[PDB]
RNA sequence: GUCUACGGCCAUACCACCCUGAACGCGCCCGAUCUCGUCUGAUCUCGGAAGCUAAGCAGGGUCGGGCCUGGUUAGUACUUGGAUGGGAGACCGCCUGGGAAUACCGGGUGCUGUAGGCUU
RNA sequence: ACAGAAACCUCCCGUGGAGCAGAAGGGCAAAAGCUCGCUUGAUCUUGAUUUUCAGUACGAAUACAGACCGUGAAAGCGGG
RNA sequence: GCCGUCGCUGGCAGUCGGCAGAGCGAGAAAGAGAGUGGCGCGGACGCUACGCCGCGACGAGUAGGAGGGCCGCUGCGGUG
RNA sequence: UGGAAUGCGAGUGCCUAGUGGGCCACUUUUGGUAAGCAGAACUGGCGCUGCGGGAUGAACCGAACGCCGGGUUAAGGCGCC
RNA sequence: AGUAGCUGGUUCCCUCCAAAGUUUCCCUCAGGAUAGCUGGCGCUCUCCGCAGUUUUAUCCGGUAAAGCGAAUGAUUAGAGG
RNA sequence: ACGGACCAAGGAGUCUAACACGUGCGCGAGUCGGGGGCUACGAAAGCCGCCGUGGCGCAAUGAAGGUGAAGGCCGGCGGCG
């Protein structure tokens, strides 16, 4: 006998996407084969990427994008995300952008296109830069989704801003005792 | 009937299967429950700091200008080594040309 | 770099003693085995190796 | 089952050493305590005061806050299978400099400048401790004295 | 300490290690009788232990050897000192051996204390081994062996081939 | 050699008794108008300078007590880890490492910072 | 002097062998004890922390911070 | 030796053939580079890429969790 | 000159079942005359676990288990069974 | 188809991982909630960090032992005033 | 210790609602026609857009009255200095 645990063995990461999709799949035999047969990391990253749920994929919204190519030494780079390039109609002017994303919102197409700007898709990306250089790589924000308010140290402990889970919002939905010293206590 | 009443016994074998982990370090620690009057004055030390601003690129390109013109003024046995050199790809490609020149 | 060049080695696996042991639930100096029994190692790695 | 009383089990963590009780030295009082320094915790009965549970005697932890009287110490404890980074308040005649990281820093600066003056050198010296070797070979001269002879001594019942 | 096999006598040299007090500390000698060397260090230390503020840690082996037989070929009358612990004591004892090598009469001696006395070697402390004239002699087992003209025959000599043959037609014959 | 003021560590500095104290100090000391406080100018406070080292205080002494520090006690007692060791047990021995404390014997008897004096 | 084992006065020794509400343990000697003088920090207020702990509540406690104060010559000490 | 699991998040799209030229396992970064001046008509298999191939380690299990079933039963839409 | 040795890839987040009667052994240990008794500390076990030895046996000793061939062992043994 | 913190039962294969009888609160003691122990899904990186270990420094402690011609408490015998 | 004499067939985590997280798909600061209407399989499917009323999301906070989500520089002027 061998003295060892066996409980880590086994590492828990996607080897494939879950996603049926014939399309996404071709993407993935795409980017396995460029993955597996150049030195790029950049290759690597996107074909982890493909593999990523919904909720590991966020939207990047346009103003987003703008901010991140807007800093010095990214002109004339493509945007790439593994998602989708979502509107935003808080922004007023959009520069000319060239961007690659598995889906682009059909109003962020038109303000893209209108502005001369090109979009690709993660087939002509890999024929436009099989190593992926002159890219500048983008994600959607990760903790943008309501759980992630609901998450970590319980809402009845101290200091904890946790978001609880009530039906109803109001002053008759958990405000009483344990929120407020008038009440019992407060933490 | 009674039990039990209290053990810690197999306590220290399940408090060591995910480890005894040590308290995360960062190298920022918060300012949760320092002196209110000393945080109040560390407040309004960072608040007016672009005051000095001028002043301190003034001396930091001084401080470059001299700290550049200094620079710029100021700027086992013998058979072995001889084979470990000649078994060298690049330093001995031409030790290796000899031996084979003078081989033919 | 006895300590690379140890490490890159794996853990030798040896074989049960041909010939048995004397005992080795008790100290090398007691008439068993265990514990340091300085040059004498290399009688037992012959008969495990 | 026992008490939760705050001072059980202190009869003599807390009490003074023998002839050593009184008036305590000005200059456990004059001590300098900064931001990040590392400071040996001991309760001191004398003063009842800002007294550190009896859980962080003999604990040592780092100052974050410097009060009046007392310190602000980032000190570890262990409750059941997790370590806590607990911060605790303590007047100043409860604590003490850490001699621990002195030796360290006594290092650090010993070490730059045999770096720094080994550099002007052109020599390479050794920085690195290192485990006590086995000691090397050696001769023992017998000065032509014979080693003296021991012999096991008879057993007597001296009862 | 296990007497197992034929004991062998070593001489073992020690001191404490040199310190800055006493630059050359005295150096001490024993007669260990051990199976091999590696047993002849430890029990080394456990004597000097005994007498001696010194221990392996703070000391060390000068030197190991063993001691040869210098008359292997000459019958000696061996006396041998010794204690010993017992389920109810500690007792002194004074034995003697007939053999050709001293460390065969103490070996004889750990197989007799133990048969005679139910003592393993673990309580055994021999204290002196000496080399003992016919006629200083005590013990009269010894004593009897000390004759000129001695003469004796093998009575009933006892078959010690039984199971070769071990069916046979003719019973064994005790007188040779 | 040394003191005064303020100290740090807080007996190697303490306690008992004896001897000796140049100079300057520190004192004892002489008074109660004022400040101040008492049953009491004893103490405290105030104003002084005839006298004295008697005492405090300083240095030294004692086969001094204490204290500090070593030796011995002792590789002893105790102890971490080991054995299909012993013994009916109580307990004990050994292997691998760590390692005390009395009695008893010796040595020592304040060091020192800041400022200011005295000592040809 | 009455006055005695024990009343009150005086001198000396006295490391606490007393006292500090109470159980015990700890702490304490120009004090934390005893006696006087002035007083109400046992007041108003927001956070942090410790103890039990699930790192929840209460309870109790610790450092601060902002006001009003007391006391002291003052340094300071005090929000039971 | 064989089975499975885990790991190398390992290798294979290069079956680039007479519009040809057979390599990229090798101790030690980066090109089997491009150029400018001084007779036969032939050459296995492979690759359901959810596929195929290699190398190394490992394998107890109640309560309990998870995966995979070209395991099994009945009915519906397609297909054979 | 990544500033001791040794070994090892780590960090982090969600959702989460069963459990919440335990019991045994070395050492330490409370009550009791003691108990295969009641109650604790430490580690390791049985429970959840087969296998060689202890004739037999929850826990002892050895040793942990995919299906096999050869070899060698542990603890234990070698009159016959 | 009353409720049952209680008794009994709960149906195919293989593979992988693998517990707890402990903390706190509860008219809580045959039960729950809670933390712990488990599994699954991942994700962020990697090819500095960490450790049921030692070494070197440095603190903490009042048990084993020892002491009682040292304090507290208990206690035997003489001896000199 | 309890159930089990034997054989066949039957025999136990389902369905509705709510919630949480994970995963897959659509669209995306929007999204959803579910109610209504129009136009054998078909009670299906298709469509509506001045049918998006309405839900959820896009704004929090306070008991409430209510309020409700960056600033810096240049020049000039009035006041204090
Ligand atoms: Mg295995
Ligand atoms: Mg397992
Ligand atoms: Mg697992
Ligand atoms: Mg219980
Ligand atoms: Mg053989
Ligand atoms: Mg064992
Ligand atoms: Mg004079
Ligand atoms: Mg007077
Ligand atoms: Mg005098
Ligand atoms: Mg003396
Ligand atoms: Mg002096
Ligand atoms: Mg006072
Ligand atoms: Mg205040
Ligand atoms: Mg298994
Ligand atoms: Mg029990
Ligand atoms: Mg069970
Ligand atoms: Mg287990
Ligand atoms: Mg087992
Ligand atoms: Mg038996
Ligand atoms: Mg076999
Ligand atoms: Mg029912
Ligand atoms: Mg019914
Ligand atoms: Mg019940
Ligand atoms: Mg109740
Ligand atoms: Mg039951
Ligand atoms: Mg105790
Ligand atoms: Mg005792
Ligand atoms: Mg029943
Ligand atoms: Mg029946
Ligand atoms: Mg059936
Ligand atoms: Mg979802
Ligand atoms: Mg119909």
């Amino acid at each position: 006998g061998v003295d060892i645990r066996h409980n880590k063995d086994r590492k828990v990461r996607r080897k494939e996407p879950k996603s049926q999709d014939i399309y996404l799949r071709l993407l993935v035999k795409l980017y396995r084969f460029l993955a597996r047969r150049t030195n790029s990391t950049f290759n690597q990253v996107v074909l982890k990427r493909l593999f990523m749920s919904r909720t590991n994929r966020p939207p990047l919204s346009l103003s987003r994008m703008i901010r991140k190519m807007k800093l010095p030494g990214r002109e004339n780079k493509t945007a790439v995300v593994v998602g989708t390039v979502t509107d935003d109609v808080r922004v007023q002017e959009v520069p000319k952008l060239k961007v690659c994303a598995l889906r682009v919102t059909s109003r962020a197409r038109s303000r893209i296109l209108k502005a001369g700007g090109k979009i690709l898709t993660f087939d002509q990306l890999a024929l436009d830069s099989p190593k992926g250089r002159g890219t500048v790589l983008l994600s959607g924000p990760r903790k943008g989704r309501e759980v992630y308010r609901h998450f970590g140290k319980a809402p009845g402990t101290p200091h904890s801003h946790t978001k609880p889970y009530v039906r109803s919002k109001g002053r008759k939905f958990e405000r009483a005792r344990g929120r407020r010293a008038s009440r019992g206590y407060k933490n | 009937a009674k039990s039990k009443n209290h053990t810690t016994h197999n306590q220290s074998r399940k408090w060591h299967r995910n480890g005894i982990k040590k308290p995360r370090s960062q190298r920022y620690e918060s300012l949760k429950g320092v002196d209110p009057k000393f945080l109040r004055n560390m407040r309004f030390a960072k608040k007016h700091n672009k005051k000095g601003l001028k002043k301190m690129q003034a001396n930091n390109a001084k401080a470059m200008a001299a700290r550049a013109e200094a620079i710029k003024a100021l700027v086992v046995s013998r058979k072995l080594h001889r084979l470990a050199y000649i078994a060298h790809p690049k330093l001995g490609r031409r030790a290796r040309a000899r031996i084979a020149r003078g081989l033919r | 770099h006895f300590k690379e060049a140890n490490n890159f080695l794996w853990p030798f696996k040896l074989s049960s003693p041909r010939g048995g042991m004397k005992k080795k639930t008790t100290h090398f100096v007691e008439g068993g085995d265990a514990g340091n029994r300085e040059d004498q190692i290399n009688r037992l790695i012959r008969r495990m190796n | 089952t026992n008490t939760k009383g705050k001072r059980r089990g202190t009869r003599y963590m807390f009490s003074r050493p023998f002839r050593k009780h009184g008036v305590v030295p000005l200059a456990t009082y004059m001590r300098i305590y900064k931001k990040g320094d590392i400071v040996d915790i001991k309760g001191m009965g004398t003063v009842q005061k800002g007294m550190p549970h009896k859980c962080y005697h003999g604990k040592t932890g780092r100052v974050y806050n410097v009060t009046q009287h007392a310190v602000g110490i980032v000190v570890n404890k262990q409750v059941k299978g997790k370590i806590l980074a607990k911060r605790i308040n303590v007047r100043i005649e409860h604590i003490k400099h850490s001699k621990s990281r002195d030796s360290f820093l006594k290092r650090v600066k010993e070490n730059d400048q045999k770096k720094k003056e080994a550099k002007e050198k052109g020599t390479w010296v050794q920085l690195k401790r290192q485990p006590a070797p086995p000691r090397e070979a050696h001769f023992v001269r017998t000065n032509g004295k014979e080693p003296e002879l021991l012999e096991p001594i008879p057993y007597e019942f001296m009862a | 300490m296990k007497a197992s096999g034929t004991l062998r006598e070593y001489k073992v040299v020690g001191r404490c290690l040199p310190t800055p007090k006493c630059r050359t500390p005295p150096l001490y000698r024993m007669r260990i009788f051990a199976p091999n060397h590696v047993v002849a260090k430890s029990r080394f230390w456990y004597f000097v232990s005994q007498l001696k503020k010194m221990k392996k840690s703070s000391g060390e082996i000068v030197y190991c050897g063993q001691v040869f037989e210098k008359s292997p070929l000459r019958v000696k009358n061996f006396g041998i000192w010794l204690r010993y612990d017992s389920r109810s004591g500690t007792h002194n004892m004074y034995r003697e051996y007939r053999d050709l090598t001293t460390a065969g009469a103490v070996t004889q001696c750990y197989r007799d204390m133990g048969a005679r006395h139910r003592a393993r070697a673990h309580s055994i402390q021999i204290m002196k081994v000496e080399e003992i004239a016919a006629s200083k002699c005590r013990r009269p087992a010894v004593k009897q062996f000390h004759d000129s003209k001695i003469k004796f025959p093998l009575p009933h000599r006892v078959l010690r081939r039984q199971h070769k043959p071990r069916f046979t037609t003719k019973r064994p014959n005790t007188f040779f």
